[PDB]
RNA sequence: UUCAUCUAGACAGCCGGACGGUGGCCAUGGAAGUCGGAAUCCGCUAAGGAGUGUGUAACAACUCACCGGCCGAAUGAACUA
């Protein structure tokens, strides 16, 4: 069990993001486009699925 | 360290107040086993040396290779003890030896059955706890397991060894998760420890906790390390050993002792625990993992070590595990807290009595349990049943509450259905051996007193799973003893080979004696099933069936489901089907029942046998009914008996007596399988409207109505909008609040639906209650516990039939796809016959 | 229509001849729908430099409101903190004090030292429900406040840190007067 | 010092009464005497010291509107809908939401009663959305 | 190209509030803003929807619209090639 003032620390650079729905990368939570260039930076991103 | 002797154990089942009727209870993985083992040393049977792994309670070979308890295996013990210990017990004690009869237990959740097996026959309790994991979710379920029956807890916490190694603990952490385990272990025993006793708590000061690592070796408790110490600093016990448990430091260069954190102006004191209980022995993990060995010896020498031909050529980690089993051995601790703090059986059974008997709470033999009394009527509750080492024939194993047992000797055996006053389950044989038990291998003996727990070999010829075997006429029974897990995981068990099947049958009846609740049964789609509490429990099920029980190759399928078939229309035409001899004719339309009323037979208020004049009267009223159709009833079926009937709606027709006899036989035909896959039918009722027969006789025989009848009524049901019913569990399950959201995230993609959602008080431990459809619950049990993380026990039992709005004639729906396979299974055709044959147009 | 309301907050001009300027730090709707019932903002500082008199804005920034009733100036100088905000955090928040705990039965079913496990603190179960031992602070002035912490005071255990409603100047018919 | 829900004859309890010292077998059929025109879904109260059953009944305003209709009701003998909304009954309207603790800071006499008859939700009653700019109390 | 907001203070960012009738009525084993259907009304209001998200078994507690703060000068959105 990670004291609960880290697990949402760590949570914050790994669960908490947003990925690209065509180029599958991984983006900043408030992002609006993708960085990549070979999805022509598609601005189509879902946010990164968390657990449980 | 030495094995003594059958009749000296023998001598001191008479002192019962140095007795100790005990199990071991923990969660899967936490150490109890081995931590048996440490005790059968110091009663001689196992060698001291490389014998802390071939754990003696995991008596079963597969226990032993995958390193679980699976049955509750049982031993007796005899032990020293010194004067100085012996005084603190403030119950009544006679001498300085005792008899300790334990079980250690398996703490899978399939084996719960096991547990409460183990607990119904004894009074005290030792409760294991991992540190790394803690206090996991089988801990608590097996706790609410004691109290359910009122037994006394104590505390281990243990393998903290895996604290130092793994965990690179410091000190005052490792108390602060000692401190952190001992709270949560007194919360759930003032949820549900009997409000009858409330020095039922458990804390580390009043010595009901102990710490160690039963697989290294060792153990303490605060108390033991009292007077180990208080012998030369020359001060006292009690208040000292108050001092030693939470906030109560000493602070040297001020050589006076403190109340709360006292900061020492800077940098505060370490409590009592840490530079004065473990002080030593962090030195050892640190000054000998870290291979300090200049150091090791004149370390060793301050603390008192002692070397051996080989250890002192053995240095760290096996080291540690070498010394410290020497510091602080393991039974000392436990002795200890199980002498002094666990109840003896006369302690013990004076409260559990009253709440232990079926009968009056204070009939005169539970007197004579109450007092321990070992010249009443022999008064003994069978728990288990336990393989007999030969050919499948058990042991039985229990616990005896008044009076003796000596080999030889006739008894009256009081099965779970035996009343005082008549035949019941009543059989009156004697006993061929009273045995006490061991690890496999058990010692005749030939009388036993009241308070111990023994086997029994010369019975289960007599039992099926418990009972309750006395020496009065009219002694009740002992209450039913219900654990929290029923069976509820099942599939059906043919035999690979076709001849088997009587090794087969005999097996189930001997599988049904080896454990508590497995079920087995014939159903009414005609299949032998094996029920258990969980797939795994499942496994060993038919592992000890397919080799020892029954012995022989058989291979486990799903149960197929039983089905009725049932209309929900008024016969979209009317109906006419014509015989062989196409001289007569019947005609006829069939109709759905109101569900209300087909069960009204199902529950046996209007019968054939009886007279009508009242069939008529009862139905017309209440039930969407007629009075004059129902008094014409002419049948049931099927069997005789079914929910599916027959009157007379017709002229002044031409025979009907001399063919009534042949209608009810094709009626029959046709209830029990009828159309679309000849499954028994339910809910509907046929009406006959005209009739012609012809002349003679022999034109008209049973060979020419029946196959004219059952003809003609697949015809009337096709008509009617064919439905099926499918049959429906009631299922309840057991939630505490946290997890119950796994609870309905199940039911509805096994499409169930919710009655009552209600919480026992003060307990977080919901209880939801729902209709599940047999169909949708395969594997749910087992999709439940992880949706639960185990934390629900459901416990299913048949409610009723329902139809489906999905239509069963259509193969595409979602309920005729169901028998779309059905019949293929079966060895039927890919279509049901349409209505067009069994009806002849004309 | 923002006719109607440029026209709004215009719409209520002197009115009166004594008042009092406040501060909305930490306080509540519903804390503010209580003092309205006893009876007795760059929108607006332009509002005055239109219809001009006073030299009184100076004093404007933050979130301020205002008040008025011509009454005993300090007859209404006590229903100020007749609110007593004592707002235990939203889910967790920041550290404006020193945090303590001293031992003593809680009333609460034992059930809830999910909690004080959590944060470190010896506890133990009397009378039926659960009392502390050997009282500690969580940690120092200042520093953090943990969903565990912050979800055992805020609303387990009442023991808040208060948002007070205050109040900051005034003008007396004429000029000003700093405190009571 | 607690709270129930809607209840309309009798009365799950002990989930939080016994753990509270109180034999709720006592309370719950005393609470069919705060739970009895009176058929319908209303609030309750009690607030008790280690001791018997004190609870009373709370002024639930959607509940006074629903008695001020056609209160010929039975339970699940009717299966469509509540839709009981009777007369407006305008004045035992001002009644009600006058003894409705005059709160949601409460300007008017009538400042009450706008939140009331605003509840077009509860039923017909036959005008829902009265006037605006009228007399008062 | 078209339409919008801003010194009567916009856009972003950061900060305070985010009410009362009230758990609104329909139903629900349980649905309190947040399974859903319909009434989408009102009161206190600088404002708060009979409630935009997470979440609960149902509440909770976190969230947004919506209302102020701070900063003080330009910003926003749909489009075309
Ligand atoms: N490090 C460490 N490991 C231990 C200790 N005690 C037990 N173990 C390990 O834990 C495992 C499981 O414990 P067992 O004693 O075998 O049986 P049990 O877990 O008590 O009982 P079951 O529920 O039937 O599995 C064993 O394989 C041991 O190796 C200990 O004190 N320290
Ligand atoms: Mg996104
Ligand atoms: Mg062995
Ligand atoms: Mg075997
Ligand atoms: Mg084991
Ligand atoms: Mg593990
Ligand atoms: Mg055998
Ligand atoms: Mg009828
Ligand atoms: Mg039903
Ligand atoms: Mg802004
Ligand atoms: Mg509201
Ligand atoms: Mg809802
Ligand atoms: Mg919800
Ligand atoms: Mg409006
Ligand atoms: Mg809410
Ligand atoms: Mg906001
Ligand atoms: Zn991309």
């Amino acid at each position: 069990i990670i004291e609960p003032s880290l697990k949402a620390l760590a949570s914050k650079y790994n669960c908490d993001k947003s990925v690209c729905r065509k180029c599958y990368a991984r983006l900043p939570p408030r992002a609006t486009n993708c960085r990549k260039r070979k999805c022509g930076h598609t601005n189509q991103l879902r946010p990164k699925k968390k657990l449980k | 360290m030495v094995a003594f002797t059958v009749d000296q154990m023998r001598s001191l089942m008479d002192k019962v107040t140095n007795v100790r009727n005990m199990s071991v209870i923990a969660h899967v993985d936490h150490g109890k086993s081995t931590l048996t083992d440490s005790l059968v040393q110091r009663a001689g049977i196992i060698s001291a040396a490389k014998a802390g792994e071939a754990r003696f309670t995991d008596t079963r070979k597969d226990e032993q290779e995958r390193g679980i308890t699976i049955k509750s295996t049982a031993i007796s013990l005899y032990s020293e003890m010194s004067d100085e210990d012996v005084k603190e017990i403030k119950q009544k004690t006679d001498g300085n030896s005792f008899l300790i009869n334990l079980i250690d237990s398996p703490g899978h959740v399939d084996f719960s059955s096991e547990v409460t097996a183990a607990l119904r026959v004894t009074d005290g309790a030792l409760v294991v706890v991992d540190t790394i994991e803690g206090v996991c979710v089988q801990t608590e379920t097996v706790l609410r397991q004691a109290l359910g029956e009122r037994i006394k807890p104590v505390v281990v916490i243990n393998k903290v060894d895996r604290a130092l190694l793994e965990l690179q603990v410091s000190k005052e952490d490792l108390y602060q998760t000692f401190a952190r385990t001992v709270e949560s272990v007194n919360v759930i025993v003032s949820t549900y420890a009997d409000e009858v006793l409330g020095d039922v708590q458990v804390y580390p000061a009043r010595g009901t906790v102990a710490f160690g690592s039963g697989l290294h070796g060792w153990a303490f408790t605060i108390r033991q390390f009292a007077t180990r110490y208080a012998k030369k600093f020359g001060v006292d016990k009690a208040k000292m050993m108050d001092r030693l448990w939470g906030d109560s430091f000493f602070n040297p260069k001020t050589k006076k002792w403190t109340n709360k954190d006292t900061d020492a102006e800077g940098k505060p004191l370490e409590r009592a625990f840490n530079m004065f209980i473990l002080d030593p022995i962090f030195r050892l993990f640190t000054a000998i993992m870290n291979f300090k060995k200049d150091e090791i010896p004149v370390l060793l020498e301050k603390l008192e070590i002692v070397l051996k031909g080989d250890e002192k050529d053995l240095e760290g980690k096996a080291l540690l595990k070498v010394v410290m089993r020497k510091f602080l051995p393991a039974a000392d601790a436990l002795l200890e807290m199980i002498v002094l703090h666990l109840p003896s059986p006369v302690t013990a059974q004076a409260y559990r009595a009253e709440q232990l008997y079926e009968g009056p709470a204070d009939d005169a033999n539970c007197i004579a349990i109450k007092n321990c009394d070992p010249k009443a009527d022999l008064m003994l509750y069978v728990s288990k049943m336990v393989p007999t080492s030969d050919k499948g024939r058990f042991y039985a194993f229990g616990r005896v509450f008044a009076g003796t047992v000596k080999s030889g000797q006739k008894v009256r055996i009081q099965g779970p259905n035996y009343v005082p006053g008549k035949k019941d389950d009543l059989f009156i044989k004697a006993i061929q051996r009273v045995v006490l038990m061991m690890g496999r291998f058990v010692e005749p003996i030939d009388d036993c007193p009241a308070g111990n727990i023994i086997g029994l070999v010369g019975i289960d010829q007599f039992l099926l799973k418990t009972g309750t075997l006395t020496t009065s006429e009219t002694a009740h029974n002992m209450k039913v003893m219900k654990f929290s897990v029923s069976p509820v995981v099942q599939v059906a068990v043919e035999v690979k080979n076709a001849n088997d099947l009587p090794k087969l049958v005999e097996g189930l009846k001997r599988l049904s004696k080896s454990d508590p609740c497995v079920l087995t049964y014939m159903s009414e789609s005609g299949e032998h099933i094996v029920a258990g509490t969980g797939e795994l429990h499942l496994e060993i099920c038919l592992q000890d069936l397919e080799h020892d029980h029954a012995g022989v190759p058989l291979k486990i399928s799903p149960p197929v489901v039983a089905y009725r078939e049932t209309v929900e229309s008024e016969s979209s035409q009317t109906a006419l089907s014509k015989s062989p001899n196409k001289h007569n004719r019947i005609y006829l339309k069939a109709e759905p029942i109101d569900e209300e009323v087909s069960l009204a037979i199902e529950n046996g208020i209007i019968n054939p046998r009886d007279d009508f004049k009242a069939r008529a009267r009862i139905m017309a009223d209440d039930y969407g009914w007629d009075v004059t159709d129902a008094r014409k009833i002419w049948c049931f079926g099927p069997d005789g008996n079914g929910p599916n009937l027959v009157i007379d709606q017709t002229k002044a027709v031409q025979y009907l007596h001399e063919i009534k006899d042949s209608v009810v036989a094709a009626f029959q035909w046709a209830t029990k399988e009828g159309p679309i896959f000849g499954e028994e039918m339910r809910s509907v009722r046929v009406n006959i409207l005209d009739v012609t027969l012809h002349a003679d006789a022999i034109h008209r025989g049973g060979g020419q109505i029946i196959p004219t009848m059952r003809r003609a009524t697949y015809a009337g049901f096709l008509l009617a909008d064919p439905k099926i019913q499918e049959p429906v569990f009631l299922v309840e399950i057991q939630c505490p609040e946290q997890a119950v959201g796994g609870i309905y995230s199940v039911l509805n993609k096994k499409r169930g639906q919710v009655v009552s959602e209600e919480q026992r008080p003060g307990t977080p431990l919901f209880t939801v209650k729902a209709y599940l459809p047999v169909n949708e619950s395969f594997g749910f049990t087992g999709e439940l516990r992880q949706a639960t993380g185990g934390q629900a026990f459901p416990q299913m039992v048949f409610d009723h039939w329902s139809t489906l709005g999905s239509d069963p004639l259509d193969p595409t729906s979602k309920a005729g796809e169901i028998v779309l396979a059905a019949r293929k299974r079966h060895g039927m055709k890919e279509e049901v016959p349409g209505w067009q044959e069994y009806y002849d147009k004309l | 229509k923002k006719a109607e309301y440029f026209a709004k907050l215009r719409e209520y001009l002197e009115e009166y001849k004594s008042l009092f300027v406040v501060g909305v730090d930490n306080v509540s709707s519903q804390q503010m729908h209580e003092v309205r019932k006893e009876l007795r903002n760059t929108m607006v500082r332009r509002a005055i430099r239109g219809f001009l008199f006073e030299k009184l804005l100076p004093f404007v920034k933050g979130n301020v409101g205002f008040v008025f009733t011509n009454e005993p100036l300090t007859e209404i100088k006590n229903v100020i903190v007749s609110n007593r905000v004592a707002a235990p955090a939203r889910a967790g928040a920041v550290a404006p004090e020193d945090i303590w705990v001293r031992a003593v039965n809680t009333g609460m079913e034992p059930g809830k030292t999910s909690f004080f496990q959590a944060l470190g603190v010896p506890t133990k179960i009397a009378r039926g429900t659960i009392e502390i031992v050997s009282d500690v602070k969580v940690v120092d002035a200042g520093n953090k406040v943990g969903q565990s912490e912050a979800s055992l005071l805020n609303l387990l255990n009442i023991s808040p840190f208060t948002f007070g409603l205050t109040v900051v100047q005034v003008y007396d018919n004429g000029q000003v007067f700093p405190s009571s | 010092l607690y709270l129930r829900a809607v209840g309309g004859e009798v009365g799950l309890a002990p989930k939080i009464g016994p753990l509270g010292l109180s034999p709720k077998k006592v309370g719950e059929d005393i609470a069919k005497a705060t739970k009895e025109k009176g058929i319908k879904v209303t609030v309750q109260l009690k607030i008790q010291n280690r001791q018997a059953a004190a609870s009373v009944v709370p002024s639930a305003s959607s509940l006074v509107i629903t008695a001020l209709k056609e209160p010929p009701r039975d339970r699940k003998k009717d299966k469509n809908v509540k839709h009981s909304g009777n007369i407006q009954l305008d004045e035992i309207i001002e009644i009600a939401r006058q003894m409705r603790d005059k709160s949601f800071g409460r300007t008017l006499a009538s400042v009450t009663k706008e939140i009331l008859g605003t509840a077009q939700s509860v039923g017909c009653r036959v005008d829902f959305k009265n006037p605006h700019d009228i007399i008062e109390g």
